[PDB]
RNA sequence: ACAUUUAACUAAAACCCCUACGCAUUUAUAUAGAGGAGACAAGUAAGUGUACUGGAAAGUGCACUUGGACG
RNA sequence: AUAGGUUUGGUCCUAGCCUUUCUAUUAGCUCUUAGUAAGAUUACACAUGCAAGCAUCCCCGUUCCAGUGAGUUCACCCUCUAAAUCACCACGAUCAAAAGGGACAAGCAUCAAGCACGCAGCAAUGCAGCUCAAAACGCUUAGCCUAGCCACACCCCCACGGGAAACAGCAGUGAUUAACCUUUAGCAAUAAACGAAAGUUUAACUAAGCUAUACUAACCCCAGGGUUGGUCAAUUUCGUGCCAGCCACCGCGGUCACACGAUUAACCCAAGUCAAUAGAAGCCGGCGUAAAGAGUGUUUUAGAUCACCAAUAAAGCUAAAACUCACCUGAGUUGUAAAAAACUCCAGUUGACACAAAAUAGACUACGAAAGUGGCUUUAACAUAUCUGAACACACAAUAGCUAAGACCCAAACUGGGAUUAGAUACCCCACUAUGCUUAGCCCUAAACCUCAACAGUUAAAUCAACAAAACUGCUCGCCAGAACACUACGAGCCACAGCUUAAAACUCAAA
């Protein structure tokens, strides 16, 4: 562009950053409705636990539950974070182990 | 790499470089100037160099160009009281002109200097406060005066919490 | 729409209006129903535009292109 | 950015995503001392206690301080000039309202027109004007330009009035959020209010309390967190076997797993660590083939320095070849790899005979802005002695298509018949429509391409990613910022109504 365009357009606009699932916030509580399990997309095998929450906000989504063994049933609270689940599409919460109901992993 | 011919003309440095500041009487800059011939020459170089100096030692100045409505290139300028300053610029290099400009309209550097002096006073070293206004913000950086309690700690005679 | 009285051998008292807003107007939410995109999951050269046929897959007509072939 | 990982069988280019750095909040785990700084998520609702007195009565103050960020170009400069302080006799300084002039946040032009937004006159009245693609009008977002400033003080902008009964003062509480400080003391200092003054009052403030949020300094014994496949510093044993599980990206896990779980050892930081979130840091680069020169030309406000042959409109005209008609002659003609259908008012010679199309020339490369233009004659006729200049303004735009009428040789979507085929709703043969033609209107799309934007200039440099078409420079307009969603949805405009122009977002991916 030359220099009259370029004081024509002016500064690059920016977009606005899009939010994400937590809608820009580092944490969200949630209840908890159903547990179930989903399959990753195939170049992997796996049978990763996952449970769908009604967050703070309102909304429904599916978190995923990281660890070897969860003991979360409907009606538990839960604290949620991001970071995707690279072998889940759709998935891009995290519950939170350790917090609420949610308990830490049992040793061994 | 920076586009348009000669783009030192576009930093800062170069449009500091200017040497002509008004007097406060001068309002109105015209610049009556032809596209061509060999006579205009340094008029053009004078658009084409100095009007950006100009005008960024004189912001507050109108300055305007007006091309190939008279058969010579000429300076106008319009001062506060009425009077009207004519400069025929015709056979004239740029550097002239801004040198003849200079001379009967711009501030001596006497005046610059005095203005300068002035503006000193305003920023007392003296005076304690915010680094945007002051070179200190606290007596306490001051070597032989009492320092911060937040980088030595005050003895506990001092402090209220062991006076009380 | 609406209006100047008392008082005055020192000077004072008195003063107060009625109308709007709705079957108007703006945007948004919920809801019947309909439809999309994404994820998962599994011989007649090639095209562009337009038109008809066909339930589709596709075929054909007209003009244009080589981003094909012609030792 | 001193950069790095990641597309491919491989190389180069382009391009996104992520990594390494520094902050703040929150979460997990852990946490010794001292000083300092800072400290609800919520303009939601508030129990309780305080936060404004002073003073010989009048007045003065409670319009300040303190709080919050809902709304939002009232903050800044100049002119003029109130109130206030001091001169107080004013001359005037200081300070600073109202009024006048100027300046002043971000995103969306799919918000493009606003609809009285001006001017002149003493008025009467007259003129028809004013703003706007250099962004008016409009919607959405946000406290700001921080010695501080602006706005608000429960709501109806305002507060006569109404809803109704107010902590966005301090301490504190309920609800809510990922977000969570004591229902301390004193007016000793400074500040403010009052007083003539000694002085009095103040949840401003000062001095304390709580909190790893941060900085500084320590520690007598006292260390935790994360990581160890590459990017990126650092794994020994086992357990498990595409399961359990793990990853910021690429990826690992199928019996020898440095990538999962335990364990050993090691690496980084350290009273912290680092999981999530949000910021800090960006177009002077490009447009033949990766996104981008959007079919063609003109001009406006502006910017720049480069100041005869094949055009197109009219009118006329016709040399071949068809069709149709007539005589004469023959019984077959057509169809093809081969056949069947079809015709036999069929076929051959001769003669007459278009509102269709325009061999050879043309092995030419011309005219026109492009689209296009190639039979003959004639009349009009091919803008501009600077250049650039529009999806929308003004004009045009192949083929196809839609309205009206007309012409009809040939060709031919479609539609029938014949044949083939497992089937043929195609290919082959026959017939025949819309349509190709003229007239008057529309429609406005193409691989509308030399896939090269217009003007001016250079052949010197390493010519130069590659290929295409040798490499570049100046100047201007248009356009482009990962893929797909998407020549799509919505909005707007249109003689178009299954249409054209402009043209997104959500979800998804690490590529394309
Ligand atoms: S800043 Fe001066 S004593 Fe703290
Ligand atoms: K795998
Ligand atoms: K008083
Ligand atoms: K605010
Ligand atoms: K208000
Ligand atoms: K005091
Ligand atoms: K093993
Ligand atoms: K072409
Ligand atoms: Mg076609
Ligand atoms: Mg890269
Ligand atoms: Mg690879
Ligand atoms: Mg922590
Ligand atoms: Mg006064
Ligand atoms: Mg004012
Ligand atoms: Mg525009
Ligand atoms: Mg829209
Ligand atoms: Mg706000
Ligand atoms: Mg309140
Ligand atoms: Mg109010
Ligand atoms: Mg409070
Ligand atoms: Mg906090
Ligand atoms: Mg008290
Ligand atoms: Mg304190
Ligand atoms: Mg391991
Ligand atoms: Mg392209
Ligand atoms: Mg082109
Ligand atoms: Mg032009
Ligand atoms: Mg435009
Ligand atoms: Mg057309
Ligand atoms: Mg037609
Ligand atoms: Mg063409
Ligand atoms: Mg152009
Ligand atoms: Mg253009
Ligand atoms: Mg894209
Ligand atoms: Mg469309």
């Amino acid at each position: 562009a030359t220099l009259n365009q370029m004081h024509r357009l002016g500064p690059p606009k920016r977009p606005p950053r899009k939010l994400g699932p937590t809608e820009g916030r580092p944490q969200l509580k949630g209840v908890v409705l159903c547990t179930f399990t989903r399959k990753p997309k195939k170049p992997n095998s796996a049978n990763r636990k996952c449970c769908r929450v009604r967050l703070s906000t309102g909304r429904e989504a599916v978190c995923f539950i990281p660890g070897e063994g969860h003991t979360l049933q409907e009606h538990q609270i839960v604290l949620v974070e991001g970071g995707r689940t690279q072998d889940l599409p759709g998935v891009k919460l995290t519950v939170v182990r350790g917090k609420y109901d949610c308990g830490h992993v049992q040793k061994k | 790499p920076m586009k348009g011919r000669f783009p030192i003309r576009r930093t800062l440095q170069y449009l500091s470089q200017g040497n002509v500041v008004f007097k406060d009487s001068v309002k109105v800059m015209t610049v009556n100037y032809n596209t061509h011939g060999e006579l205009g020459e340094g008029a053009r170089k004078f658009v084409f160099f100095n009007i950006p100096q100009i005008q960024y030692k004189n912001p507050w100045v109108q300055i305007m160009m007006f091309k190939n409505m008279t058969p010579s290139p000429f300076l106008r300028f319009y001062l506060d009281s009425g009077e009207q300053v004519l400069v025929d610029v015709e056979t004239k290099s740029n550097k002239e002109i801004m040198e003849h400009i200079r001379k009967i309209l711009g501030k001596n550097e006497e005046t610059l200097r005095e203005e300068e002096e002035e503006k000193k006073q305003l920023s007392h070293p003296a005076n304690f406060g915010p680094r945007k206004y002051c070179l200190r913000e606290c007596i306490c950086e001051v070597e032989g005066q009492v320092p911060c309690p937040s980088l030595v700690p005050l003895p506990k005679e001092m402090r209220g919490k062991y006076k009380a």
